[PDB]
RNA sequence: GAAUUGCCCCCUUCCGCGGGUUUUACCCAAGGGGGGGCGGUAUUCGCUUGUAUCCUUCUCUGCGGGAUUCCUUGUUUUGCGCAAGGUGAGAUUUUGGGCAACAGCAGGUCUGUGAUGCUCCUCAAUGUUCUGGGCGACACGCGCACUACAAUGUCAGUGAGAACAAGAAAAACGACUCUUGUCGGACCUACUUGAUCAAAAGAGUGGGAAAACCCCGGAAUCACGUAGACCCACUUGGGACCGAGUAUUGCAAUUAUUGGUCGCGCAACGAGGAAUGUCUCGUAGGCGCAGCUCAUCAAACUGUGCCGAUUACGUCC
């Protein structure tokens, strides 16, 4: 392995927040960043018939989720990491996966 | 086989009972001022028509609705 | 290597590889003459012989694309199941048989399972279509 | 009787090379026109002239074959 | 000296180079452009070439990878792909007139050589056997 | 010189058609049977059938058809593989197709099993539905 | 060159090409590209469909149902041999055949409804070139199918036939029947 | 480093002479001379065939750019706009969806719900019953709805060889071994073997929690200068029914469950009456794949891609 950073949410303008600002620390602040970056965003698509019984037209529903995806490297740091991630936790559904 | 053309002048009406057909003014060619004089004349026509278009006659002397 | 993707590469690159796979016998022609890979058919198995043609594909592919082996192969196998029992169309294909080719080519062709092909026999015959058939004569 | 036959005869290889040839425009089909043979046997047969240039190719092809005078 | 340029039809994208080799030729995939099986295909590729001269303006060496559609649409592709690099190159390496020249026989031509075509096709729908087509259900 | 027109091949009068397996369907019989023309001693395609007792000879043919365990020993080709009231057979016929289908018929008939139940009624015997398809 | 301003059908030229009728001249385009396959989008506008190659007009109009239809490239394949069979037939060159086949396979005048009373009464009302055109390839093609069924066994053939019967005014053919009888009916109802 | 080891030159110009020339001018054949291209800092080929260096055209994605403008001074009333052409990736609701007022129907649903009023039933129950057996949209003269496959020679049918698609799908279930509070396996698929002898099956090993594995996703339609078979016949066109053998799924496949090869085809059906369905461009039609349901089985439904037209662009009958 090396320290890859990945972040996953369920909204963009959440991801943005924590990626492209608050990992700032690592950036141009004290040690090298190098960025990758986004990744084929998915979609979870669940077609769902409209009637609750056996009438009508037969008229549906599509629903849909969207999935974001995140991916930063850094070239080992000896437990900066520990800072550097720690400053943002912010933003309800985005998760975290340090590797 | 004898095939008399004349020339599309202008358009009057989309004139059918389905938008089947339509009117148009024709300017025949095989008129020779004298024995044939006939100036501007009219005729149904089939299918899309679009001025500078060129028919083709095998009659003359009907008019596009007549009496009948 | 350069096998099949070299000069031309339709009919004329596989037969004269059929025909240098006779003559001096080198690789089985084993028994079971009786076995359809394509499938569907009401009438006699192979009408010109399976075996053929067969066998200069399992290496020729395989060399080209490298290390294309038994299952991967079966994908350029054809067919439509096209009799069913009013039923759609599928695709299919029976995949017996290239091991036993691959293995019947392993005299010549395959250098080893772990890389493949020696001088390239066949950027060889390959290069006499330029020049050169067994025979010409009215229709070619 | 025959509306179309298999058969190898006189009257067969006869009729081929004398009349075939002579025809502007040849194709197997036309050959079955004559109430003779098949449309099959035809194209071989066709091919064994054309072999000794009695008659001549126009375009190569695959069940679409034509020949014309030599 | 070169340059690089891609061609589009529907879903295939074909990337392509331009290179200087003056007295050699051009080939698509790994294939030369010559031998391209179906006949009519062959045809389309060549009409980059023969409309704009001959090898007067292009004995120059190009190569292209075509991704992604069937065998139609692949060509379509890499006419474009093949006519935006002959252009592209005439406009780093010499002036604007000559290149200028090209421009007007291609665009003359039934070819309207930036034919990018916006066309793809349209999703099916829920009440539909795909756009336009309805359900048949009988005492309407 | 002589063409054929109606010949026999189990005393059943046989089509000369201009390929050879495809007249000995006529004797049930059918494509991937007959492909074995290389172990039946005429190895021809692409001849006529007219060529018959010459020396692409009849009765070569129709041997191999009786007993094939010694033209070449494979099973699973065969009409009838380990017969329910002997131990085994090869069977390939006209006459005894009309013999052999309806025996294990009757065989059902009498035992009265489900299968022969619903063939004495001319209903169908598989899986199969009824109501909308067949109707007579 | 040979290549810049040349422009061949496979060999076949158009470089001294006529329409012998002045109706139907410019609703009746001139070939200059090499093969019979193209684009679309002439469909997208009301006059545009006349802007696009003769032997397109041939080619598509040939495909017609399913069965399990090739379409484009099997229709380009067949046209091929069909000139093949025209050239040496009539020992002309074929474009021109077709150019002058199109131009009488269709009537001039035509039948249709003004009538009313729950019974139909018509008159005879003449016809627009477009149609003309698009009429002729229509039948000229519906004639090669039904004669190539299960007669003859010839696989492009009877389309040439048809061609060939129809620029000459041979009623041997399908279209120079159909033009006929509408006129002989047309010109019967006034 | 490895391999093939070969192409089954061109342009421009001047002069001479013999023919064709009406003297002449003009023109064709043949030959010679001059000028200019040129093998350019390049024979060609390796998704396992490896060293070094560099880059972002093709990929991915968040947030943003991107036209009733311009002209025809046409048409129109200066107006609202309209037609043709131009510009352009795109030209008029740019294209396809989702959303959608007021007033209602005694439409459907008490078989969606710890959504329910009033009633019925309650210990030999109409409850529970994952209990054993049967029945269920399944049982068979017959009518009707929707689907799929055909009557073949416009790929048309059994055989062969070549190229080639994108949305999408998979991960946890108290047992196990790990230490002191947690590893692996129950899901896919590759390769190899089985295969010193059918398919289907069997077995061992490895990867992937998904833009890494499968995957360079080798779809089918399709293409063939493949000298392929076939030949107009209910034929090798179509199969419906029907018998025997075998393996897998599952606690249980008998009323054949699903595959997979032999026989049955001599069972229908040869372009279809009255009538009738929905469609305007990447559309109609043809063709295939995945998801859905889920031990097992899709002619269905939902979604994506490939091949890709004819006619009209009008009226109120």
């Amino acid at each position: 392995q090396r320290v890859l950073v990945k972040m996953t949410s369920r909204n963009a303008k959440a991801v943005e927040n924590v990626m492209t600002e608050l990992l700032l620390h690592a950036r141009n602040e004290k040690v090298v960043l190098r960025g990758p970056v986004r990744l084929p965003t998915r979609t979870l698509k669940v077609t769902t018939r409209k009637t609750p019984c056996g009438n009508g037209t037969n008229t549906w529903d599509t629903y849909e989720l969207k999935i974001y995806k995140r991916l930063v490297e850094l070239r080992a740091p000896t437990e900066l990491v520990k800072k550097i991630t720690s400053f943002p936790i912010d933003a309800g559904v985005d998760v975290a996966i340090t590797i | 086989d004898q095939a008399q053309v004349g020339l599309i002048i202008k358009v009057l009406g989309r004139t059918g009972s389905r938008g089947n057909v339509t009117q148009v003014r024709v300017r025949l060619m095989a008129e020779e001022g004298s024995p044939d004089a006939n100036r501007t004349i009219v005729r149904n026509v089939k299918g899309p028509c679009k001025e500078g278009d060129m028919l083709s006659l095998m009659e003359t002397e009907r008019e596009a609705r007549r009496l009948r | 290597i350069r096998r099949i993707g070299k000069k031309k590469g339709a009919t004329m690159k596989d037969v004269h590889p059929w025909r240098w796979v006779k003559l001096c016998s080198q690789h089985f022609k084993q028994e079971g003459k009786l076995m359809v890979p394509n499938c569907t058919e009401i009438v006699k198995s192979s009408h010109g012989r399976e075996r053929a043609p067969q066998n200069p594909d399992w290496y020729y592919i395989r060399c080209a694309a490298i290390l294309r082996a038994v299952y991967m192969r079966p994908g350029v196998g054809y067919g439509g199941l096209s009799k069913r029992f009013s039923n759609k169309k599928n695709r299919g294909s029976r995949p017996e048989i290239t091991v036993r080719a691959s293995k019947g080519l392993l005299h010549w062709g395959c250098k080893s399972l772990t890389k493949l092909g020696l001088i390239e026999k066949c950027e060889s015959s390959g290069h006499r279509i330029t020049k050169n058939g067994r025979k010409l004569a009215d229709a070619i | 009787a025959l509306q179309n036959a298999v058969v190898f005869d006189k009257e067969t290889m006869d009729k081929l090379l004398s009349e075939v040839p002579k025809y502007k425009v040849i194709t197997p089909s036309i050959i079955s026109d004559r109430l003779k043979i098949s449309v099959a046997l035809a194209a071989k047969g066709l091919q064994h002239l054309c072999r000794q240039k009695l008659i001549k190719l126009v375009s190569c092809s695959s069940k679409f074959r034509l020949y014309s005078r030599v | 000296k070169q340059v690089q340029t891609f061609g589009k039809k529907k879903t295939a994208i074909a990337v392509a180079t331009v290179t200087k080799a003056a007295q050699c030729n051009i080939r698509v995939n790994g294939v030369p452009v010559s031998q391209i099986l179906p006949e009519t295909l062959r045809a389309k590729i060549m009409e980059a070439v023969n409309v704009v001269g001959s090898r007067h303006f292009a004995r120059l060496r190009i190569d292209v990878t075509v991704r992604g559609a069937g065998q139609v649409a692949q060509a379509y592709a890499t006419r474009q792909a093949i006519a935006k690099g002959l252009v592209a190159y005439y406009q780093k390496y010499k002036n604007e007139v000559e290149k200028a020249a090209l421009k007007d026989k291609y665009l003359a031509y039934d070819k309207y050589l930036l034919i990018a075509d916006p066309r793809r096709c349209e999703p099916k729908k829920w009440g539909r056997h795909s756009a336009r087509t309805r359900f048949t259900k009988s005492y309407r | 010189e002589q063409f054929q027109h109606i010949v026999r091949l189990l005393n059943t009068n046989v089509e000369g058609k201009r390929k050879v397996p495809f007249a000995l369907r006529m004797v049930k019989g059918v494509g991937i049977r007959f492909a074995y023309m290389v172990c039946k001693k005429a190895g021809i395609d692409v001849e006529r059938r007219a060529g018959t007792l010459t020396a692409e000879e009849l009765e070569r043919i129709s041997e191999v058809i009786a007993d094939p365990a010694k033209f070449k020993i494979p099973d699973w080709f065969l009409n009838r593989q380990r017969d329910p009231k002997t131990g085994k057979t090869e069977h390939l016929t006209s006459a005894m197709v009309d013999t052999r289908l309806r025996e294990d018929l009757e065989r059902l008939r009498k035992n009265r099993v489900h299968r022969g139940v619903r063939h004495a009624y001319g209903l169908r015997v598989r899986g199969q539905h009824t109501c909308t398809s067949g109707r007579h | 060159m040979s290549a810049k301003a040349p422009k061949l059908f496979n060999k076949w030229s158009y470089e001294n090409l006529q329409t012998t009728e002045i109706a139907l001249s410019d609703h009746i385009s001139k070939t200059a590209t090499y093969v019979p396959h193209s684009a679309g989008r002439w469909q997208k506008k009301r006059f545009r469909k006349a802007r696009i190659p003769i032997v397109e007009r041939l080619t598509n109009g040939l495909m017609f149902k399913g069965r399990g239809n090739g379409k484009k490239l099997q229709a380009v394949r067949l046209v091929k041999h069909t000139l093949e069979i025209i050239h040496l037939l009539t020992d002309q060159n074929p474009l021109q055949v077709v150019i002058d086949a199109v131009s009488k396979g269709a009537p001039r005048e035509d039948s249709t409804r003004v009538g009313s009373g729950g019974v139909v009464r018509r008159q005879a009302v003449d016809v627009s070139p477009m149609r003309r055109v698009n009429e002729a390839i229509y039948l000229m093609c519906k004639g090669a199918r039904e004669a190539a069924f299960r007669n003859l066994k010839t696989l492009p053939e009877c389309l040439a036939d048809e061609i060939v019967n129809a620029s000459k005014g041979s009623s041997n053919s399908y279209a120079i029947k159909k033009k006929d009888e509408v006129e002989r009916v047309a010109k019967a109802n006034r």
